[PDB]
């Protein structure tokens, strides 16, 4: 099977910035990969569309998928509140990691980062599942719009989000 | 020292000692013999040669190292309560503190280690007098 890819397309107070493009690691990451890719979809009746990444940190990461608080306290996996860490076999190498926001061992949910520098620290602690495709430009403006603490100078949106070919 | 992970030899910490004691903790000639002895060093490492050395610029060289690492935790502070992470790199990690000795020699703490040795001699060079 072909790893799977999703689409975000991402607006800045309200307005298009521009399509991220992610390959999914399905291969390794089964599970992970799957919750992602159907909370992107929205074919489980919730998801990423209309959320936003409600922590940006320059020369860190940008993370969303906060769609029931919006604020980093929320969200919620396809397999339940939150799910295991599935495995750490793939290492956060750099910008454009794809990997799981968590609150300890074993909180998957719905929340996730787009690494914006290499971030081995996070190694064996988050499960990296994925990483950008196309629109590494769009998150680098993303992230231009974040802040030390992660507060955003803009309401940095999900417009639309789905899975490609 | 990382090769596969050793503790600092009694060799090594006698000989540091000894440079200390005769030339002092801020000498060109001390900086430079840190610079060296802590190329394959550990956090934990650095802080066991650091810990050894007999208690005024050492001090003051401990208080610029805790100012590095203030600046560093202003300029990367950890999620609110409540909120899920990633947490960044934080300074208590780039000093290794809480890290056992074989932690502090892994993967995950490479670019901390390196970070780290840089503060010490940035520290120590800065209370050169």
């Amino acid at each position: 099977m072909v790893n799977p890819t999703v689409f975000f397309d991402i607006a800045v107070d309200g307005e298009p910035l521009g399509r991220v493009s992610f390959e999914l690691f399905a291969d390794k990451v089964p599970k992970t990969a799957e919750n992602f890719r159907a909370l992107s979809t929205g074919e489980k009746g919730f998801g990423y569309k209309g959320s936003c990444f409600h922590r940006i940190i320059p020369g860190f990461m940008c993370q969303g998928g906060d769609f029931t608080r919006h604020n980093g306290t929320g969200g919620k996996s396809i397999y339940g509140e939150k799910f295991e860490d599935e495995n750490f076999i793939l290492k956060h190498t750099g910008p454009g990691i794809l990997s799981m926001a968590n609150a300890g061992p074993n909180t998957n949910g719905s929340q996730f980062f787009i690494c914006t520098a290499k971030t081995e620290w996070l190694d064996g602690k988050h499960v990296v599942f994925g990483k950008v495709k196309e629109g590494m430009n769009i998150v680098e403006a993303m992230e231009r719009f974040g802040s030390r603490n992660g507060k955003t100078s803009k309401k940095i949106t999900i417009a639309d989000c789905g899975q490609l070919e | 020292p990382i090769m596969e992970y050793e503790p600092v030899g009694p060799g090594l910490i006698a000989a540091w000692l000894k440079q200390v004691q005769e030339h002092g903790l801020t000498h060109p000639a001390t900086i430079t013999y840190f610079g060296v002895i802590s190329i394959n060093f550990t956090s934990v490492d650095i802080n066991m040669l650091l810990n050894v050395t007999p208690g005024a610029e050492k001090q003051l060289v401990i208080d610029k190292i805790k100012e590095k690492a203030i600046a560093w935790d202003e300029m990367h502070p950890p999620p609110p309560a409540d909120a899920a992470g990633p947490v960044p790199l934080t300074s208590d990690q780039i000093r290794g503190i809480g890290l056992s000795p074989e932690e502090a020699a892994g993967p995950r703490f490479a670019d901390a280690r390196t970070l780290y040795r840089t503060w010490v001699l940035e520290a120590l060079q800065e209370c050169q007098r």
